[PDB]
RNA sequence: CCUCCUAAAGAGUAACGGAGGAGUACGAAGGUGCGCUCAGAACGGUCGGAAAUCGUUCAUAGAGUAUAAAGGCAAAAGCGCGCUUAACUGCGAGACCCACAAGUCGAGCAGGUACGAAAGUAGGUCUUAGUGAUCCGGUGGUUCUGUAUGGAAGGGCCAU
RNA sequence: GCUGACGACCAUAGCACGAUGGCACCACCUGAUCCCUUCCCGAACUCAGAAGUGAAACAUCGUCGCGCCAAUGGUAGUGUGGUUUCGACCAUGUGAGAGUAGGUCAUCGUCAGCU
């Protein structure tokens, strides 16, 4: 269960650290999380940690 | 009875020649040949044996 | 050699033996009863020896009831071993005995022969015993 | 089955009792529909409206229109009794049909919930 | 639904008269008809299910449902939650029509059949029968048939007692025991 | 014979923290427990580890209530 | 490190004392709304049996709860479906535990969000194990600093 | 007098057996056009209705068959002081569990409806 980092679409740079399993989910996962810099929910993309 | 998820179901006339008996009931089976019936025209499937004639 | 076929736990604590035998002080199954006046531990070998002597005396003329069973295990340590380094295994099994407890009962035999057999069993056993007639109440 | 209906109403009943607000409980039958407002303590009825009321007794009861009416009358009665904020209790009945019409009538006729 | 029309008019009254029941409402009725086709081979080759669904749909006249196994047995080598069986439930107007078609055609075509055992009833008024071969029903076509499979039919009746259940069937005319 | 079993876990300090008839303020932990040995009635809230704590000021009260004869903890405004 | 006993009915309490587990897993196995109730026993029924699936009668849990055990679980905390990301950000009155370092629970406030018709619930998973201080180095942000001044290097602060 | 909704209490409130109830209410019950339902099924849920029945369910009534509750007395344990043969005992305070006599087919609150 390698660690992964989530990067906001906006480019603020605020990121979330979470653990995922490559075997059960090799594809990137997209989720909506709150972004303090812009104070709005935005899409997030998996990024190398 | 949910719509569109069920088999084709329609009126059918089942006759026994030996017993000379007519039965009306709705069945999915389709028949190439139909017999005229005074009530209306629905398809014909022949029966070799019938329950009433059956011993 | 009476012994449980299987036990939930292999080893058991030493425990403490106190109090009178409120339960098991009344004879039910048999007319003739032998009771223990002193508390102590009853070994399976002791039970077997008393059973064998009673059976030999009755010669299949009476029915014997055993009210004592050695469920409790006893752990003993081997020689030339220092104290500690784990508890010892269950060499033998004993039954806790309290004053007044029923040990053996007899039925279907004459009183005198039963008394003689009970005397032999008492001689084998480590407990002071007094024969007690069965009482309805 | 009334047993199952009470079984599936108890979650909402308990949550409303925890909230400690006045509760608008509904109870509908194939013939009649009833609505009553219970105090936060749960043992006092302060307002009621059913199709047993003389206004709509000799009429088409057991109907969506009857539920709408009962909602309107219990809404007026709650307004006259001083209740403005309640928690709706469908009492296990699906929020739909006659219960839904009752709730909509009560919600539009003075009560806000 | 000739049987549905007939039961209310004729059969119900004669059943009440025959059993001497105090009240009309006591008179029993057939609540539901259920068809079960459990097969072990399915869910391993995975070809059996499609044909079973096709024949079951054709015979029943309703869309069947695939049950999922709730237990795993080493001897049968069935893992949890596999589709091993298919069942359908028929009631009311459509049930009465299915029952009429069954009495009309399904049983007579059965080969080497003299009658149904009288002990089949469980004692609670319910009735269960088993059909050796699915081909007997007229809906299916013998020409394009992959394989022959047997079927189970269950009839549920309100009466709690077998004598009244059997009399209810007798009024309908279900073939003599 | 070596039966190697000399392990144990650290204490968790569970049990009743405030008893009946005691003055209590909002937020006081009343019972630390595993599962619902005690349940939360009026005035008491329930945490993710089944901790019972006072939602408001008052006096702690213990009672056995309901069909299941459960033990309940309440905070009465007194 | 976690569970039970030892442990003497608050907490705590030792032995090379008696017994077992942990160094994980899950983007659903979380959230919400709705709905549902298990293990077995007997009877009947094609293959089909001790036991597959189907139907009926009892069945407060004799089941299940990802996992060891204890407690708990019907408003189920157990089992399904729809939509979803609260597995949020800034905190947090007040407590438990505690030599310290730590650890635990927490209503409530503000912003944004998900579900619901709504009152409302949601700051991960029924809880208790799934863990490692500092130093050093790397990375994403930051105007805070910037050895004459403007930069830069390096350093600092937040996240990891 | 009875019925229904929501509560107090959670078996002395339960289970089991038998009886009564259809003017209101309740429940079955009629149909699936419509709203809404089924991983199939109007079973449940939902809608529109009264042809029929209190059969089932539900409510009320009666009992001691089960269950449950339960004394008095005695016994066991036990804090304090003393004694001891280490089992226990004495003075004082406290006092079970089990069992026995016995009790039980609940008691109430708010609102609405028929009488």
């Amino acid at each position: 269960r390698d660690k992964i980092k989530l990067v906001s679409t906006a480019g603020t740079g605020y990121y979330y650290t979470t653990t995922k399993n490559k075997r059960t989910m090799p594809g990137k996962m997209e989720m909506k999380k709150f972004d303090p810099k812009i104070r709005q929910h935005v899409l997030f993309k998996e990024a190398k940690i | 009875m949910r719509k569109d998820i069920h088999p084709d179901y329609h009126d059918v006339l089942f006759h026994d020649t030996n017993a000379d008996v007519f039965f009306l009931t709705r069945s999915t089976v389709k028949t190439k040949t139909t017999r005229e019936y005074e009530g209306s025209e629905y398809p014909y499937y022949p029966l070799d044996i019938s329950s009433a004639s059956h011993p | 050699m009476l012994q449980p076929k299987r036990t939930k736990f292999r080893k058991m604590h030493k425990g403490r033996n106190t109090g009178l035998a409120h339960r098991g002080s009344t004879v039910a199954f048999g007319q003739f009863g032998l009771k223990s006046l002193t508390r102590g531990r009853m070994t399976a070998r002791q039970i077997e020896a008393a059973r064998r002597t009673i059976t030999r005396k009755i010669k299949r003329g009476g029915k014997i009831w055993i009210r004592v069973f050695p469920d409790k295990p006893i752990s003993n340590k081997p020689l030339e071993v220092r104290m500690g380094k784990g508890k010892g295994p269950v060499e033998y099994w004993v039954c806790e005995i309290k004053p007044g407890k029923m040990l053996y009962e007899l039925e279907g035999i004459s009183e005198e022969l039963a008394r003689e057999a009970l005397t032999l069993a008492a001689a084998k056993l480590p407990f002071k015993t007094t024969i007690v007639k069965r009482t309805i109440m | 089955k009334k047993a199952a209906r009470l079984r599936r109403a108890k979650k909402t009943r308990a949550h409303i009792r925890f909230l400690g607000v006045y509760r608008l409980t509904v109870n509908r039958t194939p013939k009649h529909i009833y609505a009553q407002i219970i105090s936060p303590n749960g043992g006092e009825v302060i307002a009621q409206a059913s199709t047993l009321d003389g206004s709509l007794r000799s009429g088409a009861t057991g109907n969506a229109d009857a539920a709408t009416s009962v909602g309107q009358l219990i809404a007026e009665r709650a307004k006259a009794a001083g209740i403005t904020k309640v928690a709706f209790d469908r009492s296990g009945f699906k929020y739909h049909g006659r219960v839904k019409a009752l709730a909509e009538a009560a919600r539009e006729n003075g009560l806000e919930f | 639904a000739r049987l549905k029309a007939l039961y209310n008019n004729e059969l119900k009254q004669k059943i009440k008269e025959e059993l001497g029941l105090d009240n009309v409402m006591q008179v029993p009725k057939i609540t539901k008809i259920t068809l079960n086709m459990g097969v072990g081979g399915a869910s391993q080759d995975k070809k059996l299910l499609e044909g079973a669904v096709a024949d079951m749909t054709a015979i029943a006249g309703q869309k069947p449902v695939v049950t999922k196994a709730r237990k795993s047995i080493a001897g049968f080598k069935i893992r949890e939650e596999w589709p091993i069986g298919c069942k359908v439930t028929l009631r009311g107007e459509q049930m009465y029509e299915f029952l009429d078609r069954l009495i009309a055609v399904a049983i007579p075509r059965v080969r080497d059949f003299r009658g149904f055992s009288p002990k089949a009833f469980d004692g609670r008024g319910n009735y269960s029968l088993g059909i050796k071969e699915q081909i007997v029903f007229p809906e299916v076509d013998f020409d394009k048939i992959d394989r022959i499979r047997g079927m189970d039919v269950t009839i549920t009746t309100s009466a709690a007692t077998d004598d009244e259940g059997r009399a209810l069937l007798k009024a309908f005319g279900f073939p003599f025991k | 014979g070596s039966s190697r079993n000399g392990r144990d876990s650290n204490p968790k300090m569970l049990g009743v923290k405030i008893f009946g008839g005691q003055a209590i303020v909002a937020g006081n932990i009343i019972v630390r427990q595993r599962g619902t040995e005690f349940h939360a009635g009026a005035g008491v809230g329930m945490g993710r580890d089944h901790t019972l704590f006072a939602l408001n000021d008052g006096v702690v009260k213990f009672a056995t209530k309901g069909k299941f004869n459960r033990r309940y903890v309440m905070v009465e405004e007194a």
